[PDB]
RNA sequence: AUGGAGAGUUUGAUCCUGGCUCAGGAUGAACGCUGGCGGCGUGCCUAAUACAUGCAAGUCGAGCGAACGGACGAGAAGCUUGCUUCUCUGAUGUUAGCGGCGGACGGGUGAGUAACACGUGGAUAACCUACCUAUAAGACUGGGAUAACUUCGGGAAACCGGAGCUAAUACCGGAUAAUAUUUUGAACCGCAUGGUUCAAAAGUGAAAGACGGUCUUGCUGUCACUUAUAGAUGGAUCCGCGCUGCAUUAGCUAGUUGGUAAGGUAACGGCUUACCAAGGCAACGAUGCAUAGCCGACCUGAGAGGGUGAUCGGCCACACUGGAACUGAGACACGGUCCAGACUCCUACGGGAGGCAGCAGUAGGGAAUCUUCCGCAAUGGGCGAAAGCCUGACGGAGCAACGCCGCGUGAGUGAUGAAGGUCUUCGGAUCGUAAAACUCUGUUAUUAGGGAAGAACAUAUGUGUAAGUAACUGUGCACAUCUUGACGGUACCUAAUCAGAAAGCCACGGCUAACUACGUGCCAGCAGCCGCGGUAAUACGUAGGUGGCAAGCGUUAUCCGGAAUUAUUGGGCGUAAAGCGCGCGUAGGCGGUUUUUUAAGUCUGAUGUGAAAGCCCACGGCUCAACCGUGGAGGGUCAUUGGAAACU
């Protein structure tokens, strides 16, 4: 997201969105570093490049693997208005430990990731790869019972559009390419690429 | 030189062989009779024949040879032995 | 065609031109704190430095005199009673070697390499082909020798010395069955040069062993042997292009300028010679100098399209230098003679040679090349039925932000103060429901083994089939005896494991966003456009946080963004980047055209039709990745077919 938690650190996440935030007690504002100040995305010397971290860390990758996903928008070689956009802005962050999907999208990638996630196939054990339709991101069969895994059915179910799941071992459906409709909308089209090519 | 080559290829233990026998005075990297075919000869499937099999007319009617484990694919492909029908015909 | 600030871009400043550190990328990469793991790809630049060589190329008594030993029978016991001390077989095995072999290539290098050296495309009347496929002969052969076997001395030596001597699948004395051989009349083609027409006279052996069950030869099958044909295969001669670039390199050249006759290349020539003109070559910078293995390769300017060799792939040349000859069909041979040469070693002097460009490391170096690395495990091929080796080919083992990658750093709730202090004429907010202790928990994290896939491919067994030879058979092999790692009792898994076993930058300077402070008084020194610093430094030094992103941090050589600030496309020349004392002049560039014919070019018709990190999609694996590959589209990209305006 953001580098940080709103559990503990609401603060130099523009949008990190876990907790309570650090408003009530605390100063909001940042512990360090991505709070809004002179961050050089504008014209080229100036103050967005804190909101750099609203771009990159949103979809997980860091710079140069978020550079990684950037051509990878600019594979998609339709409307570099929205066929890069929509690519880049396809990946899963909200399948992986604390809140609802079954209690896992919020602090992020701890436990999911286990290396024995036996998705329907063989293994995929990253969600960084966009999810495949009838491919399901399942947990192991054998080590299946968490707080993460089985919670779907009362805390939140549906990942975004054309990525559905199911209840048991929350098996996704990714059954289509998700599109902007439960995409985000906070890396903009135009903006956040214009800091990238004028 | 000349026995069907099983000729090494690709990355780190990617061994995508083709259908080769490479030629008399060339070595397995060179010129050739012909390639025949693309497919990895010790293809974890099979054999898994897929050359130019109306080509058996011209290399094996002139130079061409294989070894000891394709000869029998190729006539139960209807080629190596099979020629030797053709050469009875 | 999709690109594109310059932190700035001079003067007193307003302005034009200008070029411009730099900040971004990649690079054979590499230089300055090793991290959770793994993964990729790769590989002596300097050190084409000397090279020590190991080892660096080996395969066949399934060819035979077979020698040797020796299977097997194996007289007689040679008597602490078990030999072939004997008959002949003397098989198989170094076979004694004589012979079929390659060995340039799997291996290496780009030393050199001016022109097809290669890139790269042609025409060929410029054709031959141990190993090779197929149609036509059988498996007639001299065995002198020939090591077989014997004999003659020397010197540590190098390595020689005299005397004789058997087999072969060696080869060879004598006749032979396949465009064989080139003439009489036989055609025209690309005039030269081909076209076989004619009739084949002319090809002519042999390699028979191991030999299947038997016909011990059918075809002697095997895998080794003689004869026309083509062909795989490769090379093969003749034209264009880059086949060189370059005058502070210009006048170049003399059987010369390359037909006729003799000669010779499968082909063909001044290649030498009796004749030919001083001619021919020319600022098309010939001559000459420099240089050269060549293409892709990458990056990339808007498109235009291009520079790109390290690697990496392809295509040339060289393998101690050189020189003569031999040669293997071709050799000047990565591991062939004589050698000069050169050194090396030896010397007991009498003479002998050696011989790193296989691949490791040796001295060495470097920023860089691992490791005098693994084994043929598999695949590979040369010779070899069978079978074998070379492996330093092959694959692998280590190496690594050269460049990264996912996981990496998991839970915030109750006192804002349970505890926390750059800057005080302190207010409680406070790096802070953070924090103790853990709400939520058991992936990576280490982990301990059941362990397992992969681990299948290749024969290995006659049951017997196909070739089946007169027929079961040796090989392929339906059986099926179950192999197989240069890797894995590790992966998969129990979850063992716990909030566990896994994050730094210039600064805290206007632009550098990182806070103000002190020793700091233009001092130290941080120090990028430019700075600061002089008793009120933010800045020198220091600091808790601290900033831009994280395996993260800044640089170094290359290209380009930057900046078309490098211009048909995408520069102008008064001043600015640049416009001639001058004018006068040949070729020329261009000078005004008005008409008209060709189809040669002015988005070929449509397709066979297209080089990788690189023409469209599909893919599979990639802890995502790291990176790999695959098919269609084969294109819609050349060739091939076209003829015709209102320019020519």
């Amino acid at each position: 997201r953001f580098r940080g938690s709103n559990w503990k650190k609401s603060r130099r996440l523009g949008i990190s969105l876990s907790g309570t935030g650090k408003e009530l007690e605390k100063r909001p504002y940042a512990p360090g570093q991505h709070g809004p100040n002179q961050r050089k995305k504008l014209s080229e010397y100036g103050l967005q490049l804190r909101e750099k971290q609203k771009l990159r860390y949103l979809y997980g990758m860091t710079e140069r693997q978020f550079r990684n996903t950037f051509d990878i928008a600019g594979k998609k070689f339709g409307v570099h208005g929205e066929n890069f956009m929509i690519l880049l802005a396809s990946r899963l962050d909200a399948v992986v430990y604390s809140l609802g999907l079954a209690r896992t999208r919020r602090q992020a990638r701890q436990l999911v990731n286990h290396g024995h996630i036996l998705v329907d196939g063989k293994r995929v054990d990253i969600p960084s790869y966009s999810v495949k339709p009838g491919q399901t991101i399942s947990v192991r069969e054998k080590s299946q019972k968490l707080n993460i895994i089985v919670e779907s059915v009362e805390i939140n179910n549906f990942v975004p559009e054309y990525l559905n799941f199911d209840a048991d071992s929350l098996t996704g459906t990714f059954v289509r390419l998700p599109e902007r409709s439960e995409l985000p909308a906070e890396i903009n089209e135009q903006l956040i690429v214009e800091y990238y090519s004028r | 030189a000349v026995k069907i080559r099983l000729t090494r290829l690709g990355s780190k233990r990617n061994p995508f062989y083709r259908i080769v026998v490479a030629d008399a005075r060339s070595p397995r990297d060179g010129r050739i009779i012909e390639q025949i075919g693309t497919y990895n000869p010790t293809s974890a499937n099979a054999p898994e024949i897929k050359v130019d099999e109306a080509l058996a007319l011209k290399w094996l009617n002139d130079g061409a040879k294989p070894t000891d484990t394709v000869h029998n694919i190729l006539s139960k492909e209807g080629i190596m032995k099979k020629f030797d029908e053709q050469k009875k015909a």
